């Protein structure tokens, strides 16, 4: 709503903190991979260290 | 197997779409040590660089 380009779409997925390297990827490439997404913000997962 | 023959040995994967999120993965740990290799082989002298 921020950016006055008519041509440009934002558009946000929730993709959570799978518990499991292989399901993390899996979901990841399943999904956002599949999605032609661009950029990705990475948060803490919920161990406070790993 | 001098350092960690349990792990090194036993395969830490046995399914193929079920691999547990080990921390020291029999894979992982072998990474360290392929990174950590320098001899002499057949055609010359054999080392690890960049780790990779």
């Amino acid at each position: 709503k921020r950016h006055g380009s008519w041509k440009i779409q934002l558009n946000a997925t929730s993709v959570t903190h799978k518990p499991n390297a292989i399901q993390m990827a899996l979901s990841v490439c399943e999904d956002l991979i599949s999605s032609q997404v661009y950029a990705i913000l990475v948060s803490h997962p919920p161990t406070p260290n790993d | 197997t001098m350092i960690q023959p349990e792990l090194a040995l036993i395969p830490s994967t046995m399914n193929c779409m079920e691999v547990e999120t080990t921390n020291l993965t029999s894979g992982q740990y072998l990474s360290r040590f392929l990174a950590n290799t320098t001899f002499r082989g057949l055609s010359g002298s054999i080392r690890v660089k960049g780790s990779t």
